[PDB]
RNA sequence: UGUUUGCAAUUUUUUAUAGUAUAUAUCAAAUCAUCUUUAUGCUAUUCAUAGACCUUGGGUACAGUAUAAAAAUUAUAUAUGUAUUAAUUUACAUAUAUUUUUUCUAAGAAAUUAGGUAAGAUUUUGUUUAUAGAG
RNA sequence: UAAUAAUAAUCAUGUUUAUUACUUAAAAAGCUUAAUGGCUUAAUCUUGCCUUACUGUUUGAUUAACAACAAAUCUUA
């Protein structure tokens, strides 16, 4: 269970993280459309 | 043989070291079962009773009957007993037709058909 | 030293039995069949019923 | 904590207390392999979470018409898709197997075992009645 | 509804597949092998646990074993 536990945590603590820059990148597709 | 082997596996689970143990209660519980036993004994003690009481009163009807016919003079100049004798003769009682297989066949149901009864029927 | 010999019972199932009457009881099998229904019975049988017209075809 | 979970129910014995020999509790043995995770898993619903129908997951359930809250829970080797993290760590998903839970290939389906002792059974042969295949 | 009389039924506080006791000619079956006798209330059958199918000595008998002796058979402590 425990074992568990520190998967589903770091796993979704990152998770996080990982799509932080997935704003990012389709931030700058906007602004890179224009002109 | 993988047919007669689900035969066999099924003769397994009846095996005397497979069947589930004797049961186990404990006082609450072995009393619980000794009130239940208790009552229904006592229950079919009142069915047989009654069961019976019945049969003799159906029996005691039957002899009270035949036995007036017994000391009946007629009808007209029949003398007595004639009545009596003839319905003591068994003929027909222990053969084939005895009782009627419509009769016997229609044995008790917990809810009836469709069609309860046969109103309509015809000679 | 005789032996007490233990019972070696199947699983048993309460079934509904349907006869062709239409007419329903139950009963006590080991087949897993919760209801069965019965086309062709004592209640559909000339052998059984000798003054049923409906099945008699002459 | 062996013993069925609501409560002095079998036999004898040990120890202790009260008591002047008894009384209760307790212990052991005999009789019997009843299976015991109080939930860690499953189930239903909802939401985040992509977005044209996805993973991973966070809450909810209130239980006698008992209940989602155990109808039966182990462990391992190889390889793979996803995802992981500082890891072939972890979980997931299979395929290949090997495994404990003895719980699923009928010995209560087999063997003519002939002495001692104890208990239990007491016409088993033939004749005869009937009984699918069956004479 | 009660009383009285008569008649019938009545083992039943017990999971009717009841149970229990008694009874059911003789022969036969079975009991290591023929025949005879015996056993059915056990000497048969079934089951449990067993190996006394033990060691030494010993009593009384078989009208003082076999019309002697010996090898024997049964039995006691
Ligand atoms: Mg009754
Ligand atoms: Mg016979
Ligand atoms: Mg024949
Ligand atoms: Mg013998
Ligand atoms: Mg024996
Ligand atoms: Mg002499």
């Amino acid at each position: 269970a425990d074992r568990r536990e520190e998967y589903r945590r770091r796993v979704r603590e990152k998770r996080e993280q990982r799509l932080v820059q997935r704003k990012e990148f389709l931030a700058k597709q906007r602004e890179a459309k224009k002109a | 043989d993988p047919r007669i082997i689900n035969i066999l596996r099924h003769f397994a689970v009846l095996s005397p070291k497979r069947i589930p143990p004797p049961l186990r209660f404990g006082r609450n519980r072995y009393l619980r079962h000794w009130t239940i036993h208790r009552a229904w004994l006592l229950f079919r003690r009142q069915q047989r009773e009654q069961r019976e009481r019945i049969l003799m009163q159906q029996h005691q009807s039957m002899s009270n009957a035949c036995e007036e016919l017994r000391n009946t003079e007629g009808p007209g100049t029949r003398e007595t007993g004639y009545l009596y004798r003839v319905a003591m003769l068994k003929n027909g009682v222990y053969g084939l037709k005895s009782i009627p297989i419509e009769y016997a066949s229609r044995a008790l149901v917990e809810t009836p058909g469709r069609q309860a009864w046969n109103h309509e029927w015809k000679r | 030293a005789t032996f007490v010999p233990r019972h070696r019972r199947p699983y048993q199932f309460t079934q509904l039995v349907q006869l062709s009457d239409g007419s329903t009881f139950t009963v006590r099998t080991t087949m897993p069949t919760a209801l069965y229904k019965s086309a062709k019975d004592s209640r559909n049988h000339l052998l059984w019923q000798p003054s049923d017209k409906s099945l008699k075809n002459v």
